[PDB]
């Protein structure tokens, strides 16, 4: 990475580079700051009412609670909060800090132990067939702990139940309170319970000393979606200010990349946030604070050649940038013999005003040779020796003698 | 081609059955993909080197068994043969060609007008060296004296344009 | 036809982009990104041979002279006009036919004017266009030397010196050479030449009209477009993964979740790459055939008087004239 | 192709939504490289 | 020899059979078969 040469080097696997001209790596530019653009929020999210709750729910009546406008910094559980089990499914724990999220939902209910490994997509159990079911697309978190010092009393606590006894199985996120007879023969039901009519919710014991799997646990599933639209929700990241018209490292409402960021006309709806350009690319993107829309542009773009006389000869060299117009700036080396052919930018040889053959061809009628102190040269190359024909009207010419060629021609 | 390892030893020596499954079948295909490159770029060669072959035994069925009469086929200028020599993986062919050397300016007229009648060479031109009138070949100046036996004639000399006048004899 | 398009591919910036993380992945292959660009580089190189072939059979480079001097016969419209690209009136009307590596600054792309011209899109995705060593005016000297020596000097430019003679003792020559005599030529030159300039003049006239009749110098254009055109819609396909933005991938996985979605990618694309560049060696050897048989009519239909049946034209051969075209060359078989 | 079967049914009759994804994928990859192929070798021979 | 055989394909039939599970999984590359025929209809092309 030192310069041209020794990447053409180290592409051809060799020490040694025959002459010629190669082509290299595009011009790629570097980013020099980092900018954070989150909204404008400043209260924190209900952890304590969710989480440090009174009553909680049962599973077949489970309550929904939705989240907005607050800042999700769940280090505050870090004191007196003890999770027995964590599972996120469609984001990894170690970038819960650095994302916004879209429309968050909190589903609470209250089970026994041995069935916590059923709150996950296909399980086939009592409790995902009959009382609660969760996506096989389930993007979000699940959260359990045990409550055996709340939830269980000396006597015996029946105020939890569960739905036994239901005739087909549930479906996502769909819920049922029902209470009809459920009729397990195929004689009638009529209101009356006896020897096939059962009533289809029974609840759980929920003592002290029951053993671990009949001890209570308290659940929390997590629901959200990402990178998509606005995100009224955050997490605990400050920002910083607005650098236009420079490459820099960017992350907007948790999409991170690097880029040129340059006003638009466009005009987003107001159910909008991001550009997605045909190749699923973002193109534009509107900033969470001043409302306004942002495009976005690479910093690299370029083509770049290499001209070579020979590492055995000299170490000099010529480079030739395909996209600029030097009569300047996306350069490596300025040097001092800039000649701007048509095919880009030669910086590394004299041009001269003559013209011979072709010794390495660079394009557009433009040709490199090692000229005589010995320098690399440019020149524009020669076509064959104009010549002309004395065509008057009525003079011929004949040969006098003749030759015997021998040729040679290899297949 | 994404695994822990490009050594099967490793990966056996490390991991059981399944694990080690899960790690063989990525370098099987990867390199199943290189085997299909290398046999598809051999099969695009084998047809320029078809397309060459064909050529050679089409120069020396037309070259060295003939005489060709067709431009630049078989050597730069007037071909008279060849001879073909052995090469590895190849073959060498010596053209021998015939070449004017010398060039000498003269003028000329056709359809000469010897009384009323024109007449044309039959074969060659009519040039003169200044004060005299010959018909010669083409590729190789050797004049002659212009007679009845090497031209014929044609109509009357009131339409060619560059008609001259002269005496053809017999 | 007598060449296409020459390319070159950065493999890192279509692959992976801007992330380092893709680029550190793509090490572990290393070995194929060389070989595609080795297969194009020979195809590049090859498209400048098959027209030095064709274009440049002689290196002597003959001028016209002031005063024409000819039979009757008229070639101001296949001759230049130092007016003027010193081409000729039916070159001209030919470049005016076929639409389509100039620079492209990226203060031009820069802003939406990227992602909506279909050549900043790919230059931002790593493909590059290479501009050919041989000019068009080059090209075109090279064709008026050649018209100019057939015209002054017959057959014998092409087996070494040129010696001149005049036009109606050439084709006097030339009609014997099909069996029919001398006089037939020297008692109807007038109407000869008159039946030439018309049939040139209809030429003309066809080509001045509103009919391409130039599809097989389009369709390579076409080609050549589609395929990188395809090349960048190729880049929305998630190949087996959660997504096909590596910036989504890398804002919600870690280190470990991410290497399973990112390798899928670049199989994918590698893959696309191999079939892009198969594809191309492919139609460069059709390319490498019609470029073969041009140089073979350049040299047996303008440098003498072809024998064979329906090679130099449908007819008794009488002589051939090329022009230049974009990506190819024109005949126009006199018979 | 690395997968537990060769039939689409056998495997939609055993595994679930997720658990066939990653077979179908490597099925569907593997007989596209197939056709891919098929298309190259007759676009060899079509020139001959 | 003067010509050969003329062939068409559908990619989804050959893929996915009568499977409408991987037929949605299959559209996540829905522009590699497309390619497969065109290159196939210039074959058929050539060969009259
Ligand atoms: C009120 C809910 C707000 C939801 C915000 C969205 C996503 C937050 C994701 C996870 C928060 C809980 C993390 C558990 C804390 C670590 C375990 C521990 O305590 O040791
Ligand atoms: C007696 C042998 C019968 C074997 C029949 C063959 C396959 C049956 C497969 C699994 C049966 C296990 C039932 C688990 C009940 C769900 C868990 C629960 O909520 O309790
Ligand atoms: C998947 C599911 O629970 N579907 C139920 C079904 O049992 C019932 O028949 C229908 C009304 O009849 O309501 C719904
Ligand atoms: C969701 C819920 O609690 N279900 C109620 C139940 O409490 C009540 O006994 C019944 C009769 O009104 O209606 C239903
Ligand atoms: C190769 C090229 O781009 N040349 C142009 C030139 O025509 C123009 O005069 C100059 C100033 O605008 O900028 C540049
Ligand atoms: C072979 C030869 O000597 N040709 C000459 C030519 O050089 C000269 O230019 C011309 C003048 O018109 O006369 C003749
Ligand atoms: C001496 C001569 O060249 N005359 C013709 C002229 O009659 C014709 O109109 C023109 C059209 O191209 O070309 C020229
Ligand atoms: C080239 C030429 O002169 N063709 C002539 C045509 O012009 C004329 O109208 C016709 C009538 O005799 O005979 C013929
Ligand atoms: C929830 O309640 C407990 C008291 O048991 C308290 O210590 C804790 O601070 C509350 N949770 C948060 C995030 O504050
Ligand atoms: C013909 O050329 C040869 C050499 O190639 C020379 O020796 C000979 O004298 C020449 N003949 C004439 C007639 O000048």
């Amino acid at each position: 990475a030192l310069d041209p040469l020794s990447e053409t080097k180290c592409t051809l696997k060799s020490f040694t580079v025959e002459k010629g001209i190669y082509q290299t790596s595009n011009f790629r530019v570097q980013p020099t700051e980092s900018i954070v653009r989150f909204p404008n929020i400043t209260n924190l999210c209900p952890f304590g009412e969710v989480f440090n709750a009174t009553r909680f729910a049962s599973v077949y009546a489970w309550n929904r609670k939705r989240i907005s406008n607050c800042v999700a910094d769940y280090s505050v559980l870090y004191n007196s909060a003890s999770f027995s089990t964590f599972k996120c499914y469609g984001v990894s724990p170690t970038k819960l800090n650095d994302l916004c999220f879209t429309n968050v939902y909190a589903d609470s209910f209250v089970i026994r132990g041995d069935e916590v490994r059923q709150i996950a997509p296909g399980q086939t159990g009592k409790i995902a067939d009959y009382n609660y079911k969760l996506p096989d697309d389930f993007t979000g978190c699940v959260i359990a702990w045990n409550s055996n010092n709340l939830d269980s009393k000396v006597g015996g606590n029946y105020n939890y139940l569960y739905r036994l006894f239901r005739k087909s199985n549930l479906k996502p996120f769909e819920r049922d309170i029902s209470t009809e007879i459920y009729q397990a023969g195929s004689t009638p039901c009529n209101g009356v319970e006896g020897f096939n009519c059962y009533f289809p919710l029974q609840s759980y014991g929920f003592q002290p000393t029951n053993g671990v799997g009949y001890q209570p646990y308290r659940v929390v599933v997590l629901s959200f979606e990402l990178l998509h639209a606005p995100a009224t929700v955050c997490g605990p990241k400050k920002s910083t200010n607005l650098v236009k018209n420079k490459c820099v490292n960017f992350n907007f409402n948790g999409l991170t990349g690097t880029g040129v960021l340059t006003e638009s006309n466009k005009k987003f709806l107001p159910f909008q946030q991001f550009g997605r350009d045909i190749a699923d690319t973002t193109d534009a993107v509107r900033d969470p604070q001043t409302l306004e829309i942002l495009d976005i542009t690479p910093c690299s773009f370029g083509g770049v050649s290499v001209i070579t006389p020979g590492t055995n000869t000299s170490n000099q060299v010529a480079v030739l940038y395909q996209d600029v117009n030097c009569t300047t700036w996306r350069v490596y080396s300025t040097g001092s013999n800039v000649f701007q052919t048509r095919a880009g930018c030669l910086i590394g040889a004299e041009h001269v005003n003559n013209s011979y053959e072709c010794d390495i061809p660079i394009g557009a009628g433009i040709c490199a040779s090692y000229q005589t102190s010995q320098s690399i040269i440019a020149y524009t190359m020669s076509l064959g020796a104009e010549n002309s024909v004395a065509y008057s009207n009525n003079s011929i010419a004949i040969p006098t003698n003749f030759t015997i060629s021998v040729t040679t021609e290899i297949l | 081609f994404g695994a822990i390892s490009s050594v099967l030893n490793d990966i056996l020596s490390r991991l059981d059955k399944v694990e080690a499954e899960v790690q063989i079948d990525r370098l099987i295909t990867g390199r199943l993909q290189s085997l299909q490159t290398y046999v598809t770029q051999q099969l695009i060669r084998a047809a320029e080197i078809r397309a060459s072959a064909n050529l050679a035994a089409t120069k020396m069925s037309e070259c060295v068994l003939g005489q060709s009469k067709r431009v630049d086929f078989c050597g730069k200028g007037y071909h008279l043969m060849s001879f073909p020599q052995s090469a590895p993986h190849g073959v060498v062919f010596l053209h021998v060609t015939y070449v004017p050397a010398q060039e000498k300016n003269f003028t000329t007229a056709p359809a000469i007008c010897h009384d009323g009648k024109a007449h044309f060479p039959r074969e060659g031109v009519f040039v003169s060296n200044g004060t005299h009138w010959f018909v010669t070949q083409r590729n190789f100046y050797e004049p002659q004296i212009i007679t009845t036996d090497n031209t014929f004639v044609s109509g009357n000399c009131d339409v060619v344009i560059g008609i001259v006048n002269n005496t053809v004899y017999d | 036809p007598v060449s296409m398009t020459k390319t070159s591919v950065d493999c890192t910036m279509y692959i992976c982009g801007d992330s380092t993380e893709c680029s550190n992945l793509l090490l572990q292959y290393g070995s194929f990104c060389t070989q595609l660009n080795r297969a194009l580089t020979g195809i590049a190189v090859e498209q400048d041979k098959n027209t030095q072939e064709v274009f440049a059979q002689v290196k002597q480079i003959y001028k016209t002279p002031p005063i024409k001097d000819f039979g009757g016969f008229n070639f101001s419209q296949i001759l230049p006009d130092p007016s003027k690209s010193k081409r000729s009136f039916i070159e001209d009307l030919l470049f005016n036919k076929v639409t389509l590596g100039f620079i492209k600054q990226y203060g031009d792309c820069l802003g939406d004017i990227a992602a909506r011209d279909l050549i900043c899109a790919q230059k931002f995705n790593g493909l590059t266009v290479l501009p050919p060593l041989l000019t068009d005016e080059m090209i075109a000297q090279y064709t008026s030397a050649l018209l100019a020596g057939t015209i002054t000097s017959g057959w014998t430019f092409g087996a070494g010196a040129a010696l001149q003679i005049p036009f109606a003792m050439q084709m006097a020559y030339r009609f014997n050479g099909i069996g029919v005599t001398q006089n037939v030529l020297y008692e109807n030159q007038k109407l000869i030449a008159n039946q030439f300039n018309s049939a040139i003049g209809k030429i003309q006239d066809s080509l001045s009209s509103t009919a391409s009749a130039l599809g097989k110098l389009q369709d390579v254009v076409n080609q050549n477009a589609q395929a990188l055109n395809t090349l960048v819609k190729q880049l929305s396909s998630n190949f087996g993964a959660i997504s096909s933005v590596l910036n989504d991938i890398l804002s919600r996985l870690d280190k470990v979740e991410a290497e399973v979605q990112i390798d899928r990618l670049i199989t994918g694309r590698l893959q696309s790459l191999q079939t892009y560049v198969t594809q191309q060696l492919i139609r460069a050897a059709e390319i490498r055939a019609s470029a073969n048989l041009a140089a073979t009519k350049m040299s047996e239909c303008v440098l003498g008087q072809s024998k064979r049946v329906d090679f130099c034209g449908k007819g008794y051969h009488l002589m051939s004239f090329p022009q230049s075209a974009p990506h190819g060359v024109v005949f126009l078989h006199v018979t």
